[PDB]
């Protein structure tokens, strides 16, 4: 039962999302802000934690927090069971404010649970902070997000780091050779430049909606999970925003039949964005935690911690052969979607769209 | 000018999408030029026959 | 009507201005505002019969 | 008569449209027509193409 | 090394001939692409 | 540059060019291949300071 | 100088560029600048737009 939540919790954060932005490249990873928020939810009490279960669709009379947990814990475990094949490492994490005293307790038990590791944070100077976070971030990847907190307040209480890279190949990998620059479409009379990847005389899972109007294809990696691209023809991508919910993507799973494709056109583009979740939280559920009366006893304790930022940046690389790259036609010259999920089961890895590959 | 190289770029990665690398003063082999040399019709020595 | 005489088409944003690379969320930050057309300025728009 | 050349000059392109070589027979000018350039777009499933 | 239209003595000795004759094209729009010659200068 | 003086954009296509709707992908077949702009044709494209 | 009005005009809009009201003082003149029309974009999330 986490799954369906979590993919009803990202949609309505993907929802939140373009209603912030409405044209801009959106790009975020439904499990990272999963288990960023959860693990948050470790360190609340009383109503902090019914509100942040009322968000993500918890069905508490039935499903209890500690379950939840432990089949959070379960996925982190699965995930890191997985082969040098396909990999997704997350690192997400919490800043403490030094002048209180953070609890043993729930340090030992995000570090055997959810693997994060928090520290006493020197906030004062927050102009030494910014550079200390962005150094921890840093050496904590290979090198894949830099400068993630563009800002940090003077007396920032507490801050939330949630990062994330994926790395697999393709099924069927691009050909470099044939990657050709090309147009991509941003309206009717738009255009930019940019390079698209080519396939040809291949078979993939493929759907034509005609009563949504999109074109659903499916790229499975190398590992467990696959990519959907989801191309709405001119001027009807908001139909299918609109229309986009869970339920929609069960029948696009299962509405996934083998076509003989004649060429495949798809941008080879590397979204990165950051995304302060503040507001959107707040909008979305969770309000309780952010005006200074969290109650976040799990943390320390006292009672004197409430969230300030969280920050999400989610990077992720579409190339010929993956990341870090060394009959019926369809081509991607349009606005369109991407949603990573696995094929044994419906969890949102990855989700963007895409306006401008440019950018 | 041998001391300067070219503002203009040559094909560095070939294929569909290729990247151009610009001139400088070392590769005068690679230097572009403004008019074609003339024709030749089996302008060949007489040790090729 | 003839095809319109199109201003050149940039990299990020717009050629021959000098904007803002922060306001904008374009990747071209290097060029610090002031961006050249990645297509040369060719003119040739308008047409006419052979 | 387009002294201006302003129209599609289709003339001289040996087309089956000349005038009778006998003056015993009567003339049935061409009807005018012209090709011009176009945006090549292919027709979608089908794959079919279409200037 | 070298490549596109090049004349010389021998594969090594070799001049470039880019961008060629100004009768022919080294970078245009096809129908659904860009089309870059192999003798363009940019 | 000055601003592109650009012709109105056509709800299907293009306008006021007599084209073939059966080669379109657009369904605004109910005008027979002639179109008019949907946004009428307002001129002041290129602008001048105050 | 601008005799055909070919740069934006600033002048005449109440700003503390004026010169000095007694002779005895010497005069800084302001530099020059403008506004101009643009396109409001979002920055991200936060909903700042800048022109």
């Amino acid at each position: 039962g986490l799954a369906s939540a979590n993919v009803d919790f990202a949609f309505s954060l993907y929802k939140q999302l373009v209603l912030k932005a409405p044209d801009k490249n959106v790009i975020f990873s439904p499990l990272s802000i999963s288990t960023a928020l959860a693990f948050l939810s470790l360190g609340a009490h009383n109503t902090t934690l019914t509100e942040i279960l009322k968000g993500l669709k918890f069905n508490l009379t039935e499903t209890s927090e500690a379950e939840i947990h432990q089949s959070f814990q379960h996925l982190l475990r699965t995930l890191n069971q997985s082969s040098d094949e396909l990999q997704l490492s997350m690192g997400n994490a919490m800043f403490v404010k030094e002048q209180l005293s953070l609890l043993d307790r729930f340090t030992e038990d995000a570090k055997r649970l959810y693997g994060s590791e928090a520290f006493a944070t020197d906030f004062q100077d927050s102009a030494a902070a910014k550079k200390l976070i962005n150094d921890y971030v840093k050496n904590g990847t290979r090198g894949k997000i830099t400068d993630l907190i563009k800002d940090l307040d003077s007396q920032t209480m507490m801050v939330l780091v949630n990062y994330i890279f994926f790395k697999a190949k393709w099924e069927m990998p691009f050909d470099p050779q044939d990657t050709h620059q090309s147009r991509f479409y941003l309206s009717k009379k738009k255009w930019v430049m940019v390079p698209m990847m080519s396939l040809h005389h291949l078979t993939i899972p493929y759907f034509r909606d005609e009563e949504l109007s999109c074109t659903v294809v499916e790229l499975k990696y190398t590992g467990n999970a696959s990519a959907l691209f989801i191309l709405p023809d001119q001027d009807k991508m908001e139909e299918v925003e609109a229309m986009l919910l869970p339920e929609t993507l069960k029948r696009w799973r299962d509405s996934l039949e083998f076509r003989e494709i004649g060429e495949l056109y798809l941008p080879k583009f590397s979204i990165s964005r950051d995304y302060n979740l503040n507001d959107i939280l707040l909008q979305l559920g969770i309000e309780e935690a952010f005006t200074s009366k969290a109650d976040l006893s799990g943390i320390t304790g006292a009672r004197n911690l409430a969230v300030s930022q969280v920050v999400h940046k989610a990077v992720l690389d579409v190339f010929e052969e993956g990341t870090e790259a060394s009959r019926t036609i369809v081509r991607f010259n349009r606005p369109f979607l991407m949603i990573i999920v696995p094929t044994d089961t419906q969890n949102i890895f990855f989700m963007s769209k895409v306006t401008n590959p440019k950018q | 000018n041998p001391l300067y190289g070219s503002r203009l770029g040559v094909p560095d990665t070939l294929g569909g999408d290729p990247k151009f690398r610009s001139l400088t003063h070392e590769d005068h082999a690679i230097q572009p030029q403004n008019f074609m040399p003339g024709p030749l019709v089996n302008s060949v020595s007489t040790k090729e026959g | 009507p003839q095809p319109g005489v199109y201003p050149p088409h940039a990299a990020g944003h717009l050629p021959y201005v000098l904007y803002d690379p922060t306001a904008t969320d374009a990747k071209q930050h290097h060029r610090h505002g002031y961006e050249k057309p990645e297509e040369l300025w060719t003119a040739k728009s308008r047409v006419h019969p052979l | 008569v387009d002294h201006e050349y302003k129209y599609p000059y289709v003339l001289g392109q040996g087309q089956d449209t000349l005038a009778p070589e006998l003056p015993i027979w009567v003339y049935f000018p061409p009807q005018y027509a012209y090709l011009t350039v176009g945006d090549v777009n292919t027709q979608g499933i089908s794959g079919d193409s279409k200037k | 090394a070298l490549t596109g239209l090049s004349t010389g003595t021998s594969q090594n000795t070799r001049i470039s001939l880019r961008p060629g004759p100004v009768s022919q094209p080294y970078h245009h729009w096809d129908t659904d692409k860009y089309v870059t010659g192999i003798n363009a200068i940019s």
